[PDB]
């Protein structure tokens, strides 16, 4: 109960100016300013429906002074009528204006009137004078074939555009690019209609030889925001190539891909596997061209935040989609791992893409044991022929889970006289760019407290004030997680695990945290097909309490 | 200056008006130390829309295709002072692309000073020399017995600026050029960087020896890939690391998804085996745990029948049908694939259902009938 009118009668006075300078947008500018504004002026008639229905006609005179003179400027310029409801809408204000018993001749002739322009939106022969002449004559009323006209209408300009891409550098015939940008334009308001779908298709697989753009951003914009939401369903091939040729739309796409994990759905996931399946990403990014950008909008993300963890788990999902398509769809002629991961040494992933369900679960000591002994080598021994740092060797372990998460259940596992190569894969994890004299006071921290949880694990079920004396600093959520891990794998947890939590939780950032942490060990889990039930079980009513303190 | 009263004195010095109302210009237009003829009319008034310019015979074969640009210009420019302006910078640009043609070195200095060089080095050196001695191209010897090459190509000042250097090898070769320094010098730092790469080199030669190598057929010394050949119809590729070769490849399989998929496996399980002391062939025949054959086929390798386009098997149910008509390709295609490709082309005609073009690998006249 607070404005009711004057942001509504300002905007009125601007879209009132704006029809006026616009109206039919029979030239270029008139056009390209209709696609740019119409997504607004969409919201603005919403607001207008719901101030004309709440209230009725011809009784009050609020702004029915020139509402008349707007949705006239609105019907008659086609980009507006063609996008996604102003059309629907339209009718309806004009529906409210209508009134069953006129008095005043007014009225009447505001009905008229009425009757007048809807007449124009749906029923008007401003087509060509010949083909009408000719459908009267057969009997035939517009309904009953402009469907298959506009689809005989769109293939022949597919066609078209087909020709146009191969006679590339040829003597005939050059399609005038005058054209292209106006079908580009064209097809913008309109992508939501099903019917000019085979269109947009054949528009972005024809890139022709211009070395220009000859396609103008509104169009890639348009087309890219409507591909994420699920609203034009093309062809892979299509978006594949509109990606390759607009490097601020895969910004634009992959920024919707960050949303996704920060807001929507924060540590599910299985939503974020199958939202990442089902857009194009992992099959586009076969492509080294996009995956260094992509990679790259990953690194600015792992350094904003300072190693969160729930980043880490996107990209771990994202490298096992993408490992399966590279895989899957390049027989002979594939791009050298070099080319993806072009830092560290070709050696080291062709060791971390070797897959752990083709791995017997007891081998996967020996894996872990070697690979802690070449990245120690690309690290500490930083001389020439090698990576540029510590920080590019971790960005690559990362990459890939099953391996980075595996380590403290294979420390549980061989608890009792802890391997140290391993120890140092683990400290190394949580925290690289240290220096051996924090890595060592880390690993005997470490090494000390595995001595304690060895010792409580096979002890009887305890209390909890026992983990939070050792608990007792910049390494902590090691510790923690090494904790939780514990807690999940000895059959002494799920007793006490709720005594450590409620502790732990102390902010809502450690319990986002570890609802993060246990969505990973489970997908992980089923991923991996290693499960025992206890932990299942124990994990799932844990995170579902959890997911309700937030 | 701004004005052309000053400015064209002195942005175009050897244009002399001829007319005291300056309107025929006579002389010379210089670009790059040489100068050209040229003579320009204008009419009673200041437009270009219509004027003469001739030139020498030297000025028309070096403005040779530009013709319609200059013409053109002629029409569009405002002023004499920026048509000419513009005509200088075309006219280096042209220049420039045919610097073939158009050069002279300093005798003096240069074709002594070169060859008391190649005496210096050494006439067991020296392979080869350019009729316009700008390329040579010289030798060395590996202490293991391997001939590298290396290309120069020379400027009009040799010991001025650096010569761009070419060689195989696959790591980048670095060559720190003075003024002071000489062929000797580059070619001491040549034989440096081939010592160093000594152990790729070995990698390469004894896989070579050993195995069917199969798809770098005769591979150069750049090659880093080396498509082995095991079993039958099965095949491992590997890439070396030319810093690390000893070290682990990478390397996968293509072939049959039944064959390849237990190979697969038993990598895996025994990667951490790898020992980079041992030879690559002796620690990869443990780890896969197999042995090569030692050119099973010799005769009748995969000779690539494929697209040659698409480099696809299996396009949409067609086949590599269409061929080259050429004992030295013999390259087959497919329909889509080689319509689309010669539909492209200008030289291509087409009549009823026939389109004759050129082979994309080898420009012989091929036709494709639909
Ligand atoms: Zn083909
Ligand atoms: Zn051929």
């Amino acid at each position: 109960m607070a404005q009711d009118s004057v942001d509504l009668s300002c905007d009125y006075q601007f879209w009132m100016q704006k029809l006026s300078v616009w109206d039919q947008a029979s030239t270029l500018e008139t056009q390209q300013d209709t696609c740019l504004h119409v997504a607004q002026f969409q919201e603005f008639l919403r607001k207008m429906y719901e101030a004309l229905k709440e209230m009725d006609s011809n009784t009050v005179i609020e702004r029915f002074p020139t509402i008349g003179q707007l949705l006239a400027k609105a019907c008659w310029n086609p980009f507006i009528l063609a996008y996604d409801e102003s059309q629907k809408i339209l009718i309806w204000c004009l529906c409210c204006l209508i009134n069953k018993e006129p008095q005043n001749s007014g009225q009447s002739k505001l009905n008229s009137w009425i009757q007048g322009v809807l007449s124009h939106i749906l029923s008007a022969l401003r087509f060509d004078k010949e083909v009408a002449l000719f459908t009267q004559g057969l009997g035939y009323a517009p309904i009953d074939y402009y469907p298959g006209l506009l689809k005989n209408m769109v293939l022949s300009l597919a066609s078209e555009l087909r020709e146009n891409h191969l006679n590339g550098f040829n003597t005939q015939r050059r399609m005038a690019p005058e054209r292209v940008a106006s079908l580009s334009r064209v097809c913008v308001p309109l992508i939501t209609l099903t019917d000019v779908d085979p269109l947009v298709e054949a528009l972005l697989i024809c890139h022709g030889r211009e070395p220009q753009e000859i396609l103008q951003p509104e169009f890639f914009e348009a087309v890219n925001e409507a591909i994420l939401l699920k609203k034009i369903s093309l062809p892979m091939s299509a978006v594949v190539c509109l990606w390759l040729r607009h490097l601020p739309s895969l910004e634009k796409a992959m920024l919707h891909l960050f949303e996704k994990l920060i807001s929507s759905e924060r540590n599910c996931l299985r939503r974020i596997e199958c939202f990442i399946k089902d857009s194009s990403l992992p099959q586009a990014a076969c492509h080294p061209a996009i995956f260094r950008v992509v990679d790259e909008m990953f690194r600015c993300a792992l350094l904003e935040t300072d190693g969160a963890l729930e980043i880490i788990a996107t990209i771990q999902v994202f490298t096992q989609c993408f490992v399966e398509a590279l895989e899957k769809a390049s027989k002979q002629l594939r791009f050298a791992l070099k080319t993806y991961f072009p830092y560290t040494s070709p050696s080291l992933a062709m060791v971390l893409l070797q897959d752990p369900q083709d791995i017997p679960r007891g081998h996967w000591l020996q894996t872990l044991k070697h690979i802690s002994e070449l990245l120690r080598e690309a690290v500490e021994d930083q001389t020439h022929g090698s990576c540029g740092g510590p920080f590019e060797s971790w960005f690559l372990f990362i990459h890939f889970g099953g391996w980075a998460e595996m380590v403290a259940e294979q420390l549980l596992m061989s608890a009792a006289e802890p391997p140290t190569a391993l120890l140092w894969l683990l400290a190394f994890y949580y925290g690289p760019r240290d220096g051996r004299q924090q890595r060592a006071q880390t690993m005997v921290q470490v090494k000390a407290v595995l001595g304690h949880l060895l010792a409580m694990s096979r002890s009887s079920s305890l209390s909890a004030q026992d983990l939070q004396t050792v608990a007792g600093a910049p390494a902590q959520q090691l510790i923690r997680h090494l904790l939780l891990n514990f807690l999940l794998w000895a059959p002494g947890g799920h007793t006490i695990a709720w005594d450590v939590i409620t502790l732990m939780a102390h902010t809502a950032e450690i319990t986002h945290e570890i609802i993060g942490f246990l969505d990973q060990t489970l997908y992980r889990w089923n991923r991996l097909g290693i499960e025992s039930p206890r932990s299942e079980k124990l994990a799932r009513e844990l995170l579902k309490e959890l997911r309700t303190q937030v | 200056m701004a004005v052309t009263e000053a400015s064209l004195l002195r942005q175009c010095p050897l244009l002399l008006p001829q007319n005291r109302s300056k309107t025929v210009y006579e002389g010379f237009i210089s670009a790059q130390g040489r100068d050209f003829h040229l003579r320009i009319v204008l009419p009673e008034d200041l437009q270009l829309k219509n004027a003469r310019l001739l030139c020498s015979w030297q000025l028309r074969t070096i403005l040779s295709g530009y013709h319609r640009i200059v013409q053109q210009r002629m029409q569009h420019s405002p002023d004499l002072m920026s048509f000419m302006m513009e005509l200088k910078m075309l006219l280096e640009v042209a220049l420039k692309n045919r610097q073939e043609l158009y050069a002279l070195p300093p005798p003096p200095q240069f074709y002594s000073s070169l060859i008391e060089e190649i005496g210096t080095l050494g006439w067991d050196k020296l392979v080869y020399a350019d009729t316009c001695f700008s390329t040579i191209k010289l030798k060395a010897e590996d202490a293991s017995g391997r001939e590298h090459l290396i290309t120069l190509k020379l400027k009009a000042k040799y010991p001025a600026e650096s010569p761009d250097y070419f060689v195989d090898f696959p790591v980048p070769f670095c060559a720190s050029w003075t003024p002071q320094s000489s062929l000797i010098s580059i070619y001491s730092q040549f034989l440096a960087a081939i010592e160093s790469l000594k152990a790729f080199w070995d990698v390469m030669d004894e896989i070579d020896e050993k195995t069917w190598v199969l798809e770098p057929e005769k591979p150069p010394r750049s090659a880093t890939a080396r498509r082995i050949a095991l079993g039958n119809n099965v095949s491992i590729n590997i890439e070396v690391d030319p810093r690390h070769p000893t070290m682990l490849p990478e390397c996968f399989f293509l072939g049959a998804d039944h064959v390849v998929k237990p190979l697969g496996i038993k990598l895996s399980r025994n990667i951490h085996l790898w020992d980079p002391e041992n030879s690559v062939l002796q620690n990869l025949k443990d780890v896969l745990e197999i042995d090569f054959p030692a050119r099973a086929i010799l005769e009748k390798s995969d000779f690539t029948m494929d697209c040659g386009i698409c480099y696809a098997y299996q396009l949409d149910g067609t086949i590599p049908d269409q061929v080259c008509d050429n004992s030295q390709c013999g390259q087959p295609f497919h329909q889509i694939c080689l319509y689309e490709w010669l539909r492209g082309l200008l030289t291509s005609r087409q009549s009823f259902n026939i389109i004759f073009g050129e082979c994309p690998y080898c420009s012989k006249p091929i036709t494709l009938k639909m």
